[PDB]
RNA sequence: GGAUUGAAACGCCAUGCUCAGGCUGGCGAGUGGGCGCCACUCUCCA
């Protein structure tokens, strides 16, 4: 769970005819302390072979998920950055595997040193299986 | 006011301290944005046991901000808090979609009564 | 639902344990400002062992001045201290949020207690 | 143990709500204010 918060804001002047006439004006914006997302994705080849995506484009799309954050950076954005990514490639053109199966070898776990709050990546750890015969997983990406 | 002021059911009590908290913060600041309503509302709902702990303390520190000055009402406020919570025995962690319905009724209920003179 | 001496939480404990340092303060000063709960409650929530360690200092001292008076509560008060404290194991470092809710219930319902007579 | 304008009488077979799209760009809670004036532990017994 997370725990949204509010904060508030001056401002040095007014950007209207206020003839109202110091701080004169509040401001707000929404932060969240810390968080850990996940995500799951799928490639389909019937459906590729009717437009073409062929594997410099897979390659193109794995460099842009390794670096998505990096050009990003915004007044509200904060502080993002991207952990891990996992791909599993099955070895005939119609998987060997149902895929729930496959992302339950992953999971995610509290450290040791639980102490109430989580505020870093130092808090958790991750794990993976071992896949069947005919998946298989690299991780190193 | 159709407040019952004895029921005593948890999603009710809830319902009774969060319009006290708001109206307590509305004294206290003058012409301020929006309504404590307004900012968490759902999040209250959503997670009883995250929350209201966080709302104590800014209660408290309107509280102070009043009770300062002559307007020292803000001491009727507290004794009502100390009713309300004492009944509870700890907070939910979770809430029904039924008893949500019933955290609105509370609500609106004591929120008319306060507006009583 | 009221009071429970035989709760044994830790974070309820903790939260009666302020209350009636707050109760045994405001007789040793009288006329004060600012109690302890206006300047500490969100800190000795957030941070027990931090802070919890240097209010019994004052809490000492204040005992030390309070024998030569002919004046007593403070024996009852110390005597509760004495209790709570034994029953406590150790002070954490700190508290997850959800705990920091228990320890606002174990506060008021001390209060209330100690508020009557 | 001939006859209720009666004796018998299916509404039935089957059909995706579908393809996809950022809530975004950014703004000081800040200028300064004495806890002060004065008060006996003091009067006995080898």
């Amino acid at each position: 769970p997370v725990v949204p918060q509010e904060v508030s804001i001056t401002r040095m002047a007014v950007t209207t005819k206020a003839e109202a006439e110091d701080n004169r004006t509040m401001g707000r914006k929404h932060i969240v302390p810390y968080g850990l997302y996940v995500a799951h994705g799928f490639i389909s080849a019937p459906l590729a072979e009717k437009t073409g995506f062929s594997d410099e484009d897979l390659t193109l799309f794995w460099d842009a998920l390794v670096n998505m954050f990096e050009h990003d950076r915004s007044a509200a954005r904060g502080l993002m950055s991207s952990r891990k990514l996992i791909v599993f490639k099955h070895q005939n053109r119609l998987g060997n595997a149902p895929a729930h199966k496959l992302f339950d070898l992953v999971k995610v776990s509290r450290a040791e040193g639980s102490s109430g709050p989580a505020r870093s990546f130092a808090d958790y750890a991750v794990t993976v299986g071992q896949a069947p015969e005919g998946v298989e997983v690299k991780e190193m990406l | 006011v159709s407040l019952d002021p004895a029921r005593t059911d948890r999603p009710y009590l809830l319902g009774r301290l969060f319009a006290v908290l708001e109206k307590a913060q509305e004294d206290a600041v003058p012409g301020a944005n929006a309504t404590i309503k307004d900012r968490y509302l759902a999040s209250a709902s959503a997670n009883p046991g995250q929350v209201f702990h966080m709302l104590l303390k800014n209660a408290s520190n309107h509280t102070a901000k009043l009770r300062k000055d002559p307007e020292r009402k803000a001491i009727h406020y507290e004794i009502m808090m100390q009713e309300i919570i004492d009944n509870i025995s700890d907070f939910p962690v979770t809430m029904s979609s039924d008893e949500q319905g019933l955290f609105m009724i509370g609500y609106y209920h004591q929120r008319k009564a306060l507006f009583t003179k």
